[PDB]
């Protein structure tokens, strides 16, 4: 965690830098010279799984030493899983 | 603090690159670009910032200030704090964060947040459209970039790019894993918009497809994002792929070997890149786009995880 | 056989998926076992 | 040379190898560089100032051979403008102020503003 | 031909800038501590870090 | 949306000139 | 002294004058001659000149081609939407003046009939270079304004 | 749900102003809005003597000139009887098809540019720029170029047109195929425009298409096999013909017209016989500035022809060419008197531009940008 | 909690606002620090290998999602409905009944 | 790789085209006006 | 075993020879509803039994086409069946016989034509 | 049928080395490695582009440009006020007026081209008799104010004189023609 003060004051002082390169245009030149998209929510809840599915692949992947073959059977069953979703989507449809 | 010194140089990066791609994108087509301004168009960024800024309102509007006055604000923010944990050069990076991958991802993840905001903001049925449409591309393919990342994370120990960039002294993830690093940049250029894969970004549609009140700063911000975004997502093909700051490690007598050269050349070669496949290739229509993103780089991705951890687990070179 | 080859050609990319996927889940379910010298 | 803030600089660039071929009154120097390559970039003209230039500062003398209209340099037409009716160029003062810019006889900027009526008023 | 180094000097001056990017985060750190950054700093080190000051009293 | 998708396939290319090629 | 305003007024005006983006209203062909003028040969993009396809963010529009009567509307809406420091460049016979069709009835006779123009580039399919000189007046145009010393009276 | 898609990029295509009529993204119907660019053109020929009338026709279609001028002195040359030697009619067809070669190169890489591919359209158009400097060296003016007068053609090619012309047809191959290898082989080339805009060619038929599009859909028509109006039946070349008709096959013969166009070039080139620029019947044709001068006969007939005109016989006929954008056909009913009475241009783009109605059914909204590209919609005409 | 929290489910409560608006003394141990194990590395230590049902099961839960999300939001516009409005001839009074 | 069947060679930068500008008159042309006949 | 024809639209029948003669058939029986003594009559009779006739001597469509020199069996098709619209259009809004007075004036100019003008092939 | 011609159409191409040439052409994406390969070629080639104020493209002596009123070489306006180009003039640009002056011979008192209700089609150069109008070849010519784009009766379409050393040579090279 010790290094996250950096970017936790990288935010607030690129939020004053934002706020400079706002106020530059403000101060200068003076006086004179479709009902409902469904398929935008398939695609948000599809991104949603896949990348809760990408949150789990996350630990699988940096610890794959440890779980030696049998980590790595379990996350492709996992995937096996995802990629039965995934065909069910593609079958049905939702990818267009 | 020395984010003046990782915002500012990246600020005239940014400045400078609308005039690399202008300048790379006619030479391309066999003309000069920007050639008058300055003794090369060197100054030719300055020329179009400064009258930007001295450019009058259509309307004053400043009534509507919180809102999206801030929302621009916030994605030029989330582009420039996803600067931190890339990596330089060894111990260059701002915050070596142990999870610093993730934290990109994250990043992205509030970018979406970004064009959300400042399309819904302008209330234009057709350009908050536009915008939603552009934030679900850059949504789409960031499943695919997640899973190219758990590709390259594989292959590494852990997310610290520091570490991911320390990985690569015996060979570039590039070369074994060619065909990812053309799965990250033809990802990295549907994320970011600016690409063959355009259509929100179609000449016309991406002006009146990001907000109503424009009054100049609305306009550079996004462009300014847009570039330093595409420096960023480029400064990620060659942490992850090509050697962060490595050389081909020859050793050569007639090069000293500085790291940060090394990274701003592949950086630059990664730039060079998007400028030349902007010229080069139609555009997608975000129709076979989106139909791109998952029935293509999704399952070309979701393979390589497989394929790179099999291979990796098999012989044991995790 | 002949459907096959006509879905080799008509999606090169679920077919080219399923096949540098199976070099991945092929190398550790048979090339793992064999690496028992 | 001293001006990294213009297209000037191009020209300054050529030059390189070129040849120079003459130079009218106002000082404009035309140059050409042929044989090398890229036909179209073999004749131009260094407008002898640097700043204010502008275009239709070339005369007619030498806007011939510049446009590769002719293969006459104007030190060859020289010997071919009428002396009796023949006038200096002018730079096409556009906006330059008046009296510089050129008027008609009613605009009420031209001094002597003509009065068209066809009937002769009594 | 060296026509394309007109068209390099952006990417140039922009490569320069990702340079700056790097050094000065860096030997503005190198100023502020002594050292280089250490980028593997997992809690091993800040705890050496610690006991470290607290030996040179 | 039950409209027509644009199928990406067809038969390929093979140019077609009339046929007045050599004798009208 | 009054100095620092010179050099503030030239400043502003050489940014105003490198980096001039147009609203090419480009209809009929001197959009084709104004699309040569875009072109390899002579470049706009030199000059800075970047045709922008939307009237939000332009320096200038460049009409061209023949007003017609119901592009009138059109056309004054447009550049009703331009930001203040705007300037309009008539291209060709039709859109400057009359022009052939000054006599048709469908024919605005010149757009100063609607925008207030400020360099009309001269010749019915004016030359490339020709469109390239009349912004190259524009940019003289542009080295005249002084705002700076007019805002300070 | 109404969408009013105005003109994308400005100064490609100019006025266009459809009203598109869409369902979420798929597009129900397109109402183009014609009138924009409505220049009294055929009010304003009846007023004019018909050397006047000329001018307007490189003014039609302004992305290729004389190929109205050679469809309207074509017209003027059915009432007049007035035959052209034979210089005249390969000088006015080596034009009419470096007007093809000019056309097709900006409806191509501007089409190509709607799509999104920017080079195309700068490549095309340095060879464009090298056309115009035989255009305005022929003539004066590189684009409107008023050269294929009523009888013959305006005045003689310049001593070194041919062969400048010839230095540029043995280096255009290799441009069609830059313009070919950047665009054709794409797959996201060939996914932005395979099945887009297909025409069976019952509805091309119908539609009155006759052009690029009346040869996407199979039909093998083109008016100089079907009605060869000059040298065009001397000639050789083969009119490429579609197969399926989707704008990627309007495309690809539009790339390959650019190549039979430059066959046409090079025969045009390589026999152009040394004859009288124009008919020798001076009553049609103003004589040379030499002979009026020199003779007083010759001087009143440039008198009654610069100022009077033809008077060609009353009659009306449709005389049609192929220009590059289709069958461009100039309905020139004739009065007796030195002004033609009611000059009607059937112009394609004003029967195409229709076809973008049922063309754009059910296609996506970024599909009607590439429909107007492959119907080469220059509103001069519409 | 910033990935899949505000740039996926508050991504879709936005969406659900915009559209369908609702109107001194410690004793460090320098064991166990010499090798610091990141908090990837140890959630991955135990819920691919050793807790590995749990994590088979939310791989169960993510897949009733997807099918779930696909059942209920194809709102008509695929296979579901697409299939043809459907039509039999003989059955049809064809004017013969109205 | 690409177009260059040692047929691109024909290249677009001429460099040799137009040697003889139009205005200049090394031959005068003659454009015939009627037929020897006539 | 035509593969296609070159037209699009146009689909190939493969029961090319069938259809026509079912087509001419329908042809000469519908036009009998016609006035014998009107030349729509006896044009429509004489093709359609030319056509008809080779269409039954030949049995491959390659043949009817060699014969009967009109194109493509399928666009010969597409004539049959607009030929018999017209027939059943022309019973409706009768135009047959001449009326009373008939005024046509047959302005036959002959200007001769230079053809270097288009005319037609 | 559609369905048929694609079976067809992908039975095509359903032999083994012909599946594979095909993936690989599709995969690694090499069709467009061709146009990026030609785009790179195009990027390192030399420029066809022209720094305009400095280099002008080419003409030729029949190029229409500005409208320039001839004058003969011993002074005197070559243009006898026959009115053929007010009558040629296809958009009526010229308005002109004529005069016997004191000396005898007629001249236009009024020669007004409208430069901006002005084709530039050359017509008034082939229809004067004396060659008296010509255009020349300066197309530079853009004004800031319209009223001074309305070129005077006689007055500045007399600055043709500056441009007769290029307007006679232009006319010496044309009148071949
Ligand atoms: C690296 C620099 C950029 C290279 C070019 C980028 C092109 C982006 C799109 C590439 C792409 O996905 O192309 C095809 C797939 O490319 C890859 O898989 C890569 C799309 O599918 P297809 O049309 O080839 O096949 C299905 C046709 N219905
Ligand atoms: S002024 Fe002449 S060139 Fe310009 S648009 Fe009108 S007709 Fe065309
Ligand atoms: S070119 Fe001459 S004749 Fe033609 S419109 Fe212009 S002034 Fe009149
Ligand atoms: S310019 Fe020519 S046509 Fe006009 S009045 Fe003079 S001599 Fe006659």
């Amino acid at each position: 965690m010790l290094e996250f003060a950096p970017i936790f004051i990288y935010l607030v002082i690129s939020l004053l830098v934002s706020l400079i390169l706002l106020g530059v245009p403000f101060l200068f030149a003076s006086n004179s010279s479709s009902r409902f998209d469904i398929r935008f929510y398939l695609v948000s809840i599809l991104f949603l799984i896949f990348d809760l599915e990408v949150t789990f692949f996350f630990p699988w992947a940096v610890s794959l030493n440890k779980i030696d073959l049998f980590g790595f059977w379990s996350m492709m069953a996992f995937l096996f899983i995802l990629t039965i979703g995934f065909l069910y989507e593609w079958k049905r449809g939702a990818l267009d | 603090a020395e984010i003046l010194g990782i915002i500012l140089p990246l600020l005239l990066g940014v400045a400078f690159l609308v005039l690399a791609e202008r300048k790379v994108m006619a030479f391309v087509q066999r003309r000069k670009g920007p050639d008058v301004v300055g003794s090369f168009g060197l100054l030719q960024p300055l020329a179009d910032g400064l009258k930007l800024i001295l450019k009058e309102p259509i309307s004053p509007s400043s009534a509507n200030f919180f809102l999206f006055r801030m929302a621009p604000v916030a994605t030029f923010m989330l582009s420039l704090v996803a600067w931190a944990v890339v990596p330089f050069d060894y111990g260059m990076v701002l915050s070596d964060l142990n999870i610093g991958l993730l934290y990109l991802f994250a990043i992205s993840s509030l970018g979406v947040y970004g064009i959300i905001i400042a399309g819904w903001s302008s209330n234009s049925k057709y350009a908050f459209l536009g915008a939603l449409r552009s934030a679900a591309q850059m949504v789409s393919y960031e499943v695919s970039i997640g899973l190219i990342l758990i590709t390259v994370l594989i292959c590494v120990g852990s997310c610290n790019l520091s570490e991911i960039v320390m990985a690569q002294k015996q060979i570039w993830f590039g070369i074994p894993l060619f065909p990812v690093l053309v799965m990250f940049f033809i990802s990295c250029l549907a994320e970011t918009n600016r690409a063959p894969f355009d259509l929100p970004e179609a000449e016309a549609e991406l002006v009146a497809g990001y907000n109503v009140e424009y009054s100049s700063m609305g306009f550079a911000l996004f462009f300014l994002g847009e570039y330093a975004n595409m420096i960023l997502m480029s400064g990620l093909c060659t942490l992850f792929f090509l050697g962060g700051w490595l050389p081909i490690l020859d050793l050569p007598i007639f090069k000293k070997i500085p790291g940060s050269i090394w990274f701003s050349i592949k950086v630059l070669f990664f730039l060079f890149l998007y400028i030349w496949v902007r010229a080069a290739f139609p555009r997608y229509r975000y129709d076979q786009l989106m139909g791109l993103g998952w029935k293509v780089f999704l399952p070309l991705s979701l393979a390589w995880v497989v394929s790179v951890s099999g291979l990796l687990v098999t012989f044991q070179w995790l | 056989m002949e459907k096959l080859r006509m879905f080799v050609a008509q999606e090169p990319v679920v077919a080219a998926s399923c096949l540098i996927g199976g070099v991945g889940l092929f190398l550790p379910a048979v090339v793992r076992p064999i690496l028992d010298s | 040379r001293c001006l990294p803030d213009g297209n000037l600089l191009q020209t300054k660039i050529h030059n390189i190898g070129a040849t120079l071929v003459g130079v009218d009154k106002f000082g404009n120097k035309y140059y050409q560089k042929l044989g090398d390559t890229q036909y179209g970039r073999h004749r131009w003209v260094e407008y002898a100032s640097k700043d204010r230039y502008n275009a239709s500062q070339v005369p007619a003398e030498w806007h011939g051979w510049l446009h590769f209209i002719t293969d006459h340099t104007g030190d060859e037409l020289l010997s071919l403008k009428p002396k009796r009716y023949g006038l200096e160029h002018k730079e096409n003062f556009s906006g330059e102020g008046d009296a510089y810019i050129y008027h008609s006889k009613g605009h009420t900027l031209n001094p002597g503003q003509k009065n068209w009526t066809r009937y002769q008023s009594w | 031909s060296l026509v394309w180094l007109e068209a390099m000097l952006p990417l140039g001056i922009i490569g320069g800038m990702l340079c700056i990017m790097g050094n000065s985060q860096y030997y503005i750190h190198k100023a502020y501590h002594g050292r280089p950054k250490h980028i593997g700093h997992d809690e091993w080190d800040v705890a050496m870090e610690r006991r470290d000051k607290k030996v040179v009293e | 949306a039950a409209a027509a998708a644009a199928a990406a396939a067809a038969a390929a290319a093979a140019a077609a000139a009339a046929a007045a090629a050599a004798a009208a | 002294a009054e100095f620092v305003i010179s050099k503030v007024d030239d400043l502003m005006n050489w940014a105003r004058t490198g980096s001039i983006w147009p609203m090419t209203f480009g209809l009929a062909c001197c959009a084709v001659e104004m699309m040569h003028t875009g072109a390899a040969r002579y470049d706009l993009d030199r000059f800075g000149i970047i045709f922008r396809p939307s009237p939000r963010q332009s320096d200038c529009m460049i009409v061209a081609g023949t007003l017609t009567n119901k592009m009138a509307p059109a056309l004054r809406k447009v550049y009703d939407q331009m930001p203040e420091p705007r300037w309009v460049i008539s291209m060709g016979s039709c859109a400057n003046g009359g022009g052939y069709y000054h006599y048709s009835y469908s024919v605005v006779r010149g757009c100063d009939r609607i925008v207030p123009v400020d360099i009309y580039v001269p010749g019915c399919p004016p030359t490339a270079e020709a469109l390239l000189y009349g912004l190259l007046q524009l940019q003289k145009k542009i080295n005249r304004r002084k705002d700076f010393l007019h805002w300070w009276n | 749900f109404t969408l009013n898609f105005g003109p994308q990029h400005p100064a490609a295509h100019g006025v266009l102003r459809l009203v598109l009529e869409m369902n979420g993204e798929v597009v129900e119907r397109a109402e183009p809005h014609i009138g924009l660019l409505h220049r009294g053109t055929e009010k304003l020929i009846e007023y004019k003597t018909y050397l006047q009338a000329l001018p307007y026709f490189d003014r039609s279609d302004y992305v290729s000139m004389m190929a109205q001028e050679h469809a309207y002195s074509l017209a003027v040359e059915k009432l007049l009887n007035c035959e052209v030697p034979l210089r005249a009619q390969y000088i006015r067809v080596l034009f009419c098809e470096i007007t093809r070669i000019l056309n097709h190169l900006l409806a191509l890489t501007t089409h190509a540019m709607d799509v999104g591919a920017l080079t195309p359209f700068l490549w095309a158009f340095e060879e464009r720029e090298k056309l115009l400097e035989f255009y305005e060296r022929v003539s004066g003016a590189r684009m409107h170029a008023s050269f294929i007068r009523p009888g013959g053609v305006a005045q003689d090619l310049p001593l070194g047109l041919c062969r400048d012309i010839d230095s540029f047809t043995q280096q255009f191959a290799s441009r069609i195929d830059e313009l070919e290898e950047m665009l054709t082989g794409n797959r996201i080339w060939k996914q932005r425009l395979v099945d887009i805009g297909t025409v069976t060619a019952q509805q091309a038929k119908d539609w009155g298409f006759s052009g690029v599009m009346l040869r996407g859909p199979g039909v093998c028509w083109d008016l100089r096999r079907a009605a060869p109006y000059d040298v065009y039946d001397q000639l050789d070349f083969d009119v490429p013909v579609g197969t399926r008709g989707d704008c990627y096959d309007r495309y690809c013969i539009r790339i390959e017209e650019m190549r039979q166009s430059l066959r046409i070039i090079v025969q045009c080139l390589n026999q152009m016989p040394s004859g009288m620029i124009k008919a020798d019947d001076r009553k049609l044709c103003p004589p040379s500035r030499c002979r009026m001068k020199l003779s007083m006969e010759s001087s009143i007939h440039h008198f009654e022809l610069y100022t009077e005109g033809f008077s060609v016989p009353a009659s009306s006929t449709y005389t049609a060419v192929e220009a590059p954008k289709g069958e461009f056909g100039v309905f020139l009913v004739s009065n007796g008197s030195n002004r033609p009475y009611r000059c009607k241009i059937r112009a394609p783009g004003f029967a195409h531009l229709q076809g973008l109605d049922f063309m754009s059914k059910h296609h996506m909204l970024a599909d009607v940008v590439t429909i107007i590209g492959t119907q080469d919609i220059v509103f001069g005409e519409v | 909690f910033l990935v899949v929290y505000i740039g996926a489910i508050a991504v879709l409560f936005l969406f659900v606002v915009m559209m369908f608006h609702i109107q001194s003394l410690r004793y460090t141990v320098y064991a166990g620090k010499v090798r610091s194990w990141t908090n990837l590395e140890t959630l991955g230590n135990l819920l691919y290998t050793y807790y590995f049902v749990w994590f088979l099961v939310p791989s169960l839960i993510l897949l009733v999602a997807m099918i779930g999300a696909i059942v209920l939001t194809m709102h008509r516009t695929t296979k579901v409905k697409r299939q043809d409005v459907f039509r039999r001839n003989a059955i049809d009074f064809r004017r013969t009944i109205m | 790789p690409c177009a260059h069947p040692e047929y691109l060679e024909a290249v677009p930068k001429a460099t040799e085209y137009r040697l003889r500008c139009p205005a200049t008159i090394d031959e005068e042309a003659i454009v015939p006006s009627s037929d020897p006949e006539t | 075993v035509k593969q296609t024809t070159g037209i699009v639209g146009l689909d190939v029948v493969p029961n090319a020879r069938a259809v026509l003669i079912d087509l001419y058939s329908k042809t000469l029986k519908e036009i009998q509803a016609v006035p014998e003594d009107e030349g729509y009559r006896k044009a429509v009779e004489s093709f359609t039994r030319q056509r008809l006739n080779v269409c039954k001597e030949e049995e491959d469509w390659e043949m009817i086409e060699k014969r009967l020199g009109c194109g493509q069996v399928e666009e010969l098709i597409e004539e049959a069946r607009d030929e018999l619209t017209l027939i059943g259009k022309m019973i409706e809004w009768d135009p047959w016989g001449v009326p009373d007075d008939y005024e046509c004036e047959v302005i036959e100019n002959d200007a001769p034509i230079p053809k270097h003008v288009p005319q037609h092939r | 049928d559609d369905e048929e011609a694609e079976q067809l159409a992908k039975e095509i191409s359903k032999d083994w080395s012909t599946v594979f040439e095909r993936s690989m052409n599709t995969l690694f994406l090499t069709e467009m490695v061709r146009g990026l390969s030609l785009t790179l070629k195009y990027f390192f080639d030399p420029k066809v582009t022209i720094n305009y104020p400095f280099e002008k493209g080419p003409l030729s002596p029949r190029f229409r440009g500005e409208h320039a009123l001839r004058r003969y070489p011993t002074g005197e306006e070559r243009c006898i006020a026959c009115k053929l180009c007010e009558a040629v003039c296809p958009a009526q640009a010229i308005t002109i007026e004529a005069e016997e002056r004191e000396d005898g011979s007629r001249r236009t008192t009024r020669y007004d081209i409208d430069m901006t209700k002005c084709i530039y089609c050359g017509f008034c150069q082939e229809a004067c008799p004396v060659d008296a109008i010509v255009e020349g070849p300066n197309f530079e010519f853009a004004t800031e104010t319209h009223e001074e784009l309305l070129y005077d009766k006689e007055k500045l379409l007399e600055n043709g004189d500056r441009w007769e050393t290029e307007i006679a040579e232009n006319l010496r090279s044309e009148s071949l023609y």
